[PDB]
């Protein structure tokens, strides 16, 4: 609620400005697929955080050797997604 | 005689320096330093009405027509001003007046036309048309700038007390 | 005309003497 | 059509009025086509109408930035036409202004092509130093720009008493200024990025495409028509062409860099040597008479008031005479009749050449590259449509 | 070193005559500054001239109310300066 | 000189710890003078709510030893 | 070895980039602590410890869990 | 409280708020354009008078046309005229926009802007002196602080 | 109370928001051998209120366009980076969230749209080419932002911005990962559409969705800006730059946090004076080629930093 509270001021005072912007002063086929695979590329990345986001509550895990050991695996197979995508003309616009 | 402005081993210590240079954006840093050292240095700006930017006397400026100290206008009409005028400004009429001199009876210099290249300060024998000091003369309509006699003959007397100093500074070099 | 601690600041973060040639003409 | 996208006439990056019809796909662009002509305003034409004298402030606003050069130019060709040469005095002067204005330009040039690329702080700088230079223009002709000082015979008036003490002190210190833009940018882990390797233009081809400036310099072609045909005392004085190698926006930037300190060079030495004398050529037939004499002696008026009404009356002939501008090399075809007003005077700009090549030199390169590349030129857009 | 500084500021500032001197100039020219009084024209202005300034600032006017009784306190012009003072405020001649 | 700069600094400052010291002080006010309990786990929450019910509503008001 | 050096010296980034993938591949196999993560993630005391009951012949700490059975972290301490 | 008095501070208010940030959209035809640059230098600062470096088309309040309005432009300057705000000014600015200037009697040259776009301050000067141009800003500040748009509201 | 404490915490940070401008339009000044804006008011403090005047009542022309994309992408401008303040936790926070970075780490991701639907909206191509460019390296460096963030968190122990505050009462979170600070740095740079990254209002490039934004819808993105600029450079000053936290007197945290934001609030604004704009390419080529790669096995040594040298941060 106190969150509710002041989301809603924070809408409140933006609406208010651009009426106030209004009220007051009364007196087509751009496309390159690099663009488009660069967004690509950001999910398989944003995805990829999102495996890497629990690792803080994961490192106070007991078994600790698996966690780092599927940690390590993950950062690298992608890093290693990365690289193809060097070797690819891809990263390189 | 020539110059090569950009005509060109591997060492750990070079390496190194090198690897540092582009690890921890060294020359970076070195281009920040030079603007912090000016943020201390006295800026260089004039308050404008205050403070004025300064003209030596050859400043063209504004159009005005001189008068003799007697009180007679100095143009006697030879009209050689709007021969050698580049942009075709000023426009001249005369007849003889009743006292049987000569003198101009409309002498239009139109403003934005003119393009103060000051040939006609020179080319005036007697020197009636002179480059005047003042270069605020900016006007709300179009018309205003259109200049005829009787405002550069007012803008002469206005400004004789300096246009006389200034050609006073610099007749000898003409 | 600035404190030579301001000025210093200068000088170092330049890396050369502005003072010799400076900003401001004078007399 | 692959988004044909103008340029836009304003545009902050397109110096004053440029149309770029460009085709890119995405980023890339595929064809560059320069409109030109926005700025066109009859100076060719304008000039057969009026006398040599009179044409004279024509050449000042045909490329601006760099305001006396080009009047050098016609005075040049005006004087060729009279086989009538300045006196001593008059040729260092246009020498010592001569090069001030080349500083003006490359200040123009480098600091302009640094705002389009989003370094700011080197356009206040070195405006700051031009400013003052502007006040020796002043001082010696009375206008900041846009002098009329050199004129066909000569300059117009000497020096003040004074000007040259201070075209030293300016001088003496100007080169820490440029030092500061180095330390700023000739450098910089970034400029060098968004200008090496940009443009590159071929030796061949620069000759070919008629560049004729920097732009030939740049790419290891040493000309610079000041040494290798002189005009007027720019041969007495010694100074560096800078030559390039690996052309490219960097490297002619060097150039410009290099080119302002030789400049200084040159101006010192003027000022250690300008010889006592007279500013104009004493032929009251070519040159207006001195406003003591015109008011003493009958000869002398006559000569003034034929000198200002008709004109020099240049001997039928043509001629093109072309002077190293900071731009490149401005050239004045002038054919002349008998009469006091010329037959056609086609100014050759550095600059018209310059951008036709921009189609050869930006090939599959980004929206960004253009933007640099048309720095790299210092198109006046006077110049070009004259 | 910062010591003179915060002196000699408390100079100009307290040199505007009254507390309205100070709060008057600083409003209509935004620059507190101390200079010896060159002279003051017919039409109300004044003028001051330091040496120790840079060329650019060195000689300034500061304007006067109602020159030809226009209200000019606020709206202040260049103009405003007589053709005589016009060329002493340009430097076109260091002749006060 | 660059003296001018900090007129304008001054009024960002004082305007950024406001509101730290703002919210730091009507804490410390609607708290009872005690730091709002920060309740990140259960454990905590129930051991405020605990306090809430132990006297008055409110669980700034802490009873003690002598009750 | 040679463009090792260049590498060095020319894209130093990436060296610097998989020479710390190596050593975070490394440090931990060898070390004298690492054993200890799992150990002091181990210890800290976060679910109540349910008692069982006293059957009998027991090394379990009975009453005051002060009692010098048990486990102990002593090596938490002083570590 | 005479609403009267009410309107007059409001729109003074209003007319301060305009003429302190003018933020020019400049045009750069031709050279006046390097004489403005100069404006926008250390010596005689722009910005410190609350007028912006540059902007673009739409965030101008000023348009200032520098140099030869030639025929081709001349479509041009419209359209980035009308693609102003509504309350927008234009300050011609070189004996080439103003009028014609050396340019006049030329086919390709329109005479004036001021028959292309409505002129509010007409700064003269073949390079007008920045000074100049500085003063020409400085008059259309006066002009804006004159305009006194809600008391006319209030009394029509 | 509450309520009052919204309005500190808003206000304030509007009013300074302002204040920056301002200090931005006289150091980038000074720097340039100018004055900067001292005529209006004393010292120019009146003239960021100015312009917003004149910015309000200049007419909000809309396109002969969408009507909501178009108004939708200022308002979710400024009020994501004014709710990004919310749960800062300058001495203590107002909103306390127990995964708070997680919380500046989405809001931030939501303004990438304002920036699509506004170039969308405008209906002209400079407005789509910059909006598509703009929202490729935002995402672009989202991806190397949120690693640089992993890292900081596995060695505090937890996503709660509180939480650095007990972290770093011994020593700033620079001396150890300085490596990624400068990595942060540059990545905040680039998402506040700052000078060296900043091809966006890229003015040569694409005079870009502000192209056709003008008067009140201008104004609030700007105000936006503006806001994270500071948001931004106070995330470093409590993320890496820990201000001395005393519980007895908890001002000379914010005393301090007041000092460090400022500094490196200057530090943007003296980093735009000093580059020149990089190339569209070249600045993705710097976070996939010269940052990611960094960045991902700096997270590596972060996972690993704590194991061996058991120092696993505790939760809570
Ligand atoms: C902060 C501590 C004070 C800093 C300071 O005084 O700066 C000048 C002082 C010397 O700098 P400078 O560039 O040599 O000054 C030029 C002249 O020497 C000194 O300039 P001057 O010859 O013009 O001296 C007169 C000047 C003297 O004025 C001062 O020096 C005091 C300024 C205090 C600013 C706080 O008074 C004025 O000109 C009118 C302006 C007065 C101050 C205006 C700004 C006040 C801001 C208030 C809110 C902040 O700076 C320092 O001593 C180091 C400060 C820390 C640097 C990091
Ligand atoms: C072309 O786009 C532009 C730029 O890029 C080159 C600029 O940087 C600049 C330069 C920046 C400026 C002059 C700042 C102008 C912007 C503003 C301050 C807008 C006003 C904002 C506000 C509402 C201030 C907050 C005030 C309040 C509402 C009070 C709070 C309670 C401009 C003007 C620009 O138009
Ligand atoms: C940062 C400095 C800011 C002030 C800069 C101006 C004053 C100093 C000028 C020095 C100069 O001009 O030369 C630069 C010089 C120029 O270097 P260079 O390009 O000549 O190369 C030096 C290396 N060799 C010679 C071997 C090639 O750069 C340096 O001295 C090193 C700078 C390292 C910068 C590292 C990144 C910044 C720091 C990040 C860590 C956090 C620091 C604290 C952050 C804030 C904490 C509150
Ligand atoms: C948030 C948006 C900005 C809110 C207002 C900010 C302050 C504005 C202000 O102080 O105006 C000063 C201005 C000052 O202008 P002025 O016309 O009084 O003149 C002051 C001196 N010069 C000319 C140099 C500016 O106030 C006015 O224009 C006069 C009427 C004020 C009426 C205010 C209540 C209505
Ligand atoms: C264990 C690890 C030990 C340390 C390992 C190395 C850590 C390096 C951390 C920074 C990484 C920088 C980087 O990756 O470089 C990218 C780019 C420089 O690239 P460049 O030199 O052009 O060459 C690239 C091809 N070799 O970076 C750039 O130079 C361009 C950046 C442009 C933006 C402005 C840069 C200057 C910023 C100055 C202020 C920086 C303040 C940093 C600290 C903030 C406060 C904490
Ligand atoms: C976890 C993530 C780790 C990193 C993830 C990203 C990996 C990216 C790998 C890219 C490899 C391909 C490549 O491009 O490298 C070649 C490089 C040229 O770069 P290029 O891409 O072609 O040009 C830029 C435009 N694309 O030019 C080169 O040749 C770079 C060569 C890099 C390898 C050199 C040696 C690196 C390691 C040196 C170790 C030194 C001692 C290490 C001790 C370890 C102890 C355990
Ligand atoms: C405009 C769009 C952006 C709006 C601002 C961004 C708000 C992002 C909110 C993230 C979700 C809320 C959150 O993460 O924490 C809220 C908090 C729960 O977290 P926590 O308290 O730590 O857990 C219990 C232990 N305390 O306690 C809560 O759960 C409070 C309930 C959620 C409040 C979310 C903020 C309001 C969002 C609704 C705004 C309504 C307007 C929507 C406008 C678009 C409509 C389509
Ligand atoms: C070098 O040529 C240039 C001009 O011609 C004089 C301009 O007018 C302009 C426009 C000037 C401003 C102040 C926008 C630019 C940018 C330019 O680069
Ligand atoms: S030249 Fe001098 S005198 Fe002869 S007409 Fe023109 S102005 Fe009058
Ligand atoms: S007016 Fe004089 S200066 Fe301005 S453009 Fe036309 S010619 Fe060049």
């Amino acid at each position: 609620m106190n969150l509710y509270t002041v989301i809603f001021i924070n809408i409140l005072l933006s609406l208010t400005l651009i009426l106030v912007a209004f009220w007051l002063p009364q007196m087509r086929l751009p496309f390159s697929m690099k663009f488009f695979l660069v967004a690509i590329t950001f999910l398989l990345f944003d995805l990829e955080i999102a495996l890497l986001l629990p690792l803080p509550w994961a490192i106070q895990t007991i078994k600790t050797s698996t966690m780092m050991i599927m940690a390590f695996i993950l950062v690298t197979i992608l890093s290693l997604g990365l690289a193809y995508e060097w070797t690819q003309k891809g990263l390189e616009w | 005689t020539y110059k090569y402005v950009n005509k060109k081993e591997v060492d750990m210590k070079s390496a190194t320096d090198n690897a540092a240079r582009i690890l921890m954006w060294t020359e970076l840093i070195r281009g920040l330093g030079m603007t912090l050292s000016y943020l201390f240095r006295e800026p260089a700006t004039i308050n404008y009405p205050f403070e004025k930017g300064p003209l030596s006397p050859r400043f063209r400026g504004e159009h005005a027509l001189r008068r003799y100290p007697s009180g007679e206008e100095r143009c006697i009409a030879c009209k050689l001003c709007e021969a050698i005028c580049p942009a075709q400004a000023i426009t001249i009429e005369a007849e003889p007046r009743a006292d049987g001199s000569r003198r101009t009876t409309r002498y239009d210099i139109d403003m934005t036309k003119c393009i103060y290249c000051g040939f006609c300060q020179e080319a005036c024998p007697v020197d009636a048309i002179v480059e005047g000091p003042n270069f605020e003369f900016s006007t709300e309509t179009h018309e205003e700038l259109l200049y005829n006699k009787e405002k550069l003959l007012n803008n002469g007397d206005k400004w004789e007390a300096e246009i006389a100093a200034n050609i006073q500074a610099d007749y000898l070099y003409r | 005309s600035a404190t030579r601690v301001i000025q210093k600041l200068r000088n170092w973060a330049s890396g050369q003497d502005l003072q010799a040639k400076l900003q401001l003409r004078y007399q | 059509t692959n988004m044909t996208l103008n340029f836009g006439p304003q545009h902050p990056a397109a110096h004053g009025v440029l149309r770029l019809v460009l085709e890119l796909s995405g980023e890339m662009v595929r064809k560059c086509d320069p409109h030109i002509g926005l700025l066109h305003r009859g100076t060719e034409k304008l000039i057969e109408y009026k006398t040599y004298l009179q044409a004279l402030p024509y050449f000042d606003r045909l490329d601006y930035v760099s305001m006396m050069c080009n009047e050098q130019a016609y005075s040049i060709a005006v004087e060729k036409l009279l086989n009538i040469q300045p006196p001593p005095r008059a040729q260092w002067i246009r020498v010592l202004f001569g090069e001030i204005t080349r500083i003006l330009n490359h200040i123009m040039a480098v600091t302009t092509h640094a705002l389009d690329i989003g370094a700011m702080t080197p356009f206040f700088w070195m405006f700051e130093e031009r400013e003052k230079m502007f006040e020796f223009y002043e001082r010696v002709s009375g206008a900041r720009m846009h002098a009329a000082y050199i004129r066909p015979g000569g300059v117009h008036q000497d020096l003040p008493l004074g000007l040259l003490d201070d075209i030293y002190e300016f001088s003496k210190n100007f080169s820490l200024r440029i030092d500061e833009v180095e330390e700023m940018l000739t450098n910089n882990r970034i400029w060098r990025n968004r200008t090496v390797d940009i443009g590159v233009v071929t030796a061949e081809d620069a000759l070919n495409y008629g560049f004729s400036g920097v732009m030939l310099r740049g790419s290891g072609i040493q000309w610079d028509l000041r040494k290798t045909q002189p005009y007027d005392v720019y041969d007495q004085v010694e100074f560096d062409v800078p030559i390039g190698s690996r052309g490219d926006c960097y490297d002619r930037y060097l150039c410009r860099v290099e080119e302002m300190r030789q400049s200084l060079r040159i101006i010192e030495q003027c000022l250690n040597k300008m010889p006592p004398g007279e500013i104009k050529v004493d032929d009251a037939k070519v040159s207006p008479p001195k406003r003591a004499e015109m008011k003493t002696s009958m000869e002398s008026l006559i000569h003034h008031f034929k000198l200002y009404t008709e004109g020099y009356q240049v001997p039928p002939g043509a001629t093109y005479t072309a002077i190293e501008a900071p731009k490149g090399e401005f050239g004045v075809y002038l054919v002349s009749d008998g009469s006091s007003r010329p037959y056609r005077c086609k100014i050759k700009a550095p600059g018209f050449a310059h951008l036709a090549g921009l189609d050869k030199m930006s090939k599959g390169h980004m929206l960004a590259d253009v933007v640099a590349i048309i720095g790299t030129q210092d198109i006046v857009f006077g110049e070009i449509d004259r | 070193e910062l010591v003179e500084v915060l002196k000699r500021g408390v100079q100009q500032v307290t040199g505007h005559g009254g507390l309205r001197g100070l709060l008057r100039v600083f409003f209509r020219a935004n620059d507190i500054r101390i200079g010896t009084l060159v002279g003051e024209d017919k039409y109300g202005n004044k003028y001051y001239e330091d040496n120790k300034q840079f060329f650019g600032r060195h000689r300034w006017v500061i304007y006067t109310t109602e020159m030809n009784g226009k209200n000019t306190f606020w709206d202040v012009d260049g103009s405003m300066v007589p053709p005589e003072w016009h060329r002493w405020l340009h430097c076109m001649t260091d002749d006060p | 000189m660059w003296f001018e700069i900090l007129p304008g600094l001054a009024i960002m400052g004082v305007c950024l710890v406001i509101p730290g010291v703002s919210t730091a002080y009507i804490h410390k006010f609607t708290n009872g003078g005690k730091e709002k309990r920060v309740a990140r786990v259960q454990y905590q929450w129930y051991l405020m709510e605990r306090d809430r019910r132990i006297s008055g509503v409110n669980r700034y008001y802490v009873s003690k030893g002598l009750e | 070895s040679a463009f090792l050096k260049n590498a060095w010296a020319k894209e130093p980034v990436l060296v610097v980039s998989f020479s710390v993938w190596g050593l975070a591949i490394i440090m931990p196999m060898i070390s004298p602590y690492t054993k200890y993560a799992s150990m002091i993630n181990k210890a800290t005391p976060y679910n109540y410890p349910v008692p069982v009951r006293d059957d009998g012949n027991m090394p379990d700490v009975p009453s005051h869990p002060q009692d010098p059975l048990g486990p102990s972290l002593d090596w938490l301490k002083n570590l | 409280s005479r609403a009267e008095y009410v309107v007059t501070k409001l729109d003074d208010l209003i007319n301060w708020a305009r003429r302190s940030s003018l933020w020019p959209m400049t045009f750069g035809l031709a050279c006046c354009a390097v004489e403005m640059m100069h404006m926008a230098a250390p010596r005689y600062d722009m910005d410190r008078f609350g007028v912006v470096f540059r902007a673009s088309p739409r965030q101008a309040d000023v348009m200032i046309v520098a140099g030869t309005l030639t025929n081709k432009m001349a479509p041009a300057l419209r359209k980035v005229y009308d693609q102003m705000p509504e309350p927008r000014y234009v300050v011609s600015m070189g004996s080439c926009a103003n009028g014609g200037g050396y340019y006049h009697y030329s086919y390709s040259v329109v005479r004036g802007c001021d028959r292309i776009v409505p002129v509010d301050i007409y700064v003269p000067g073949c390079p007008p002196t920045a000074e100049a141009l500085l003063y020409g800003i400085l008059q259309l500040q006066r002009k804006i602080k004159r305009e006194q748009k809600l008391k006319i509201w209030y009394r029509r | 109370m509450f309520f009052i404490n919204i309005l500190t915490l808003l206000v304030p940070i509007l009013i300074a928001m302002a204040f920056l401008t301002l200090v931005e339009r006289k150091i980038l000044g000074y720097m340039q051998l100018r004055k900067g804006p001292n005529i209006v008011g004393p010292y120019g403090i009146l003239q960021p209120f100015a312009d917003a005047m004149k910015l309000f009542m200049k007419e909000p022309m809309r396109p002969l366009t969408s009507m909501s994309l178009f108004i939708i992408a200022p308002t979710l401008s400024l009020t994501l980076a004014l709710s990004l303040w919310v749960p800062l936790p300058m001495p203590h926070p107002l909103i306390n969230l127990n995964l708070g970075i997680l919380f500046i780490l989405a809001t931030s991701s939501l303004s990438v749209y304002s920036i699509l639907w506004s170039g969308w909206a405008s209906n002209s191509k400079y407005s789509l080419f910059g909006a598509l460019r703009a929202v490729a390296q935002t995402i672009s460096y989202e991806v190397t932002m949120a690693i640089i963030l992993l890292s900081v968190l596995l060695m505090n122990g937890s996503y709660s911005l509180q939480t650095l505050i007990t972290t770093q009462e011994h020593m700033w979170l620079l001396l150890p990962a300085w490596p990624m600070a400068m990595m942060w740095f540059i990545s905040t740079l680039a998402e506040t559409n700052r000078a060296p990254f900043d091809l966006t209002e890229g003015e040569s490039e694409l005079v870009g969705f502000n192209v056709e934004y003008a008067a009140g819808p201008f104004a609030l993105f700007f105000m936006a800006e503006y806001t994270n600029i500071i948001l931004m450079n106070a995330l470093t000053t409590i993320i890496f730059l820990g201000p001395l936290y005393y519980i007895n007197l908890p001002e000379l945290y914010s005393t301090n946090f007041m000092m460090e934001a400022l500094l490196l609030s200057s530090t943007f604004l003296w980093i735009r004076a000093s580059y020149p704009r990089f190339r569209y390419d070249q600045l993705m080529h710097l976070l996939w080629k010269n940052f990611l790669p960094l960045t991902l096995a700096l997270c590596m040594w972060h996972i690993s930093l704590p194991i061996f040298t058991a120092g696993v941060p505790p939760y809570m």
